[PDB]
């Protein structure tokens, strides 16, 4: 379970990177709304 | 066997990311040209 | 436990393949004009 | 490790809701694109 939780925290930091991706996607959405 | 499958899995995500990067660069170039 | 790495890699591949396939048609439609 | 698993499950459900909002943002993106 220690190894499993370490890997799950790694996956959690990957999910944080995915949250950064959602932020980038919201930026792109606003750029599209303001550009067209 | 699980380690081999995992080694064969990190390349799938990497190849998908490379293809997405190439296609997104093409999309950005097309948008800039438009 | 180490299979979670393969699961995360497969999830990333499946999440990126959709965008990789969609951005090609996006570029086609954008450069169509 | 069990409490850590509970916290990881909480934030993974957070990320699932974030992926749902991501798909909704993609729908809004394609709507803005087709809005012409």
């Amino acid at each position: 379970l220690a190894a499993k939780k370490q890997e799950l925290e790694e996956i959690l930091h990957e999910m944080e990177a995915r949250i950064e991706e959602e932020e980038e996607r919201s930026q792109q959405l606003q750029a599209e709304k303001k550009k067209m | 066997n699980k380690a081999r499958e995992e080694a064969i899995k990190q390349l799938r995500k990497l190849q998908a990311q490379m293809k997405d990067y190439q296609r997104d660069l093409d999309d950005a170039r097309a948008a800039r040209e438009e």
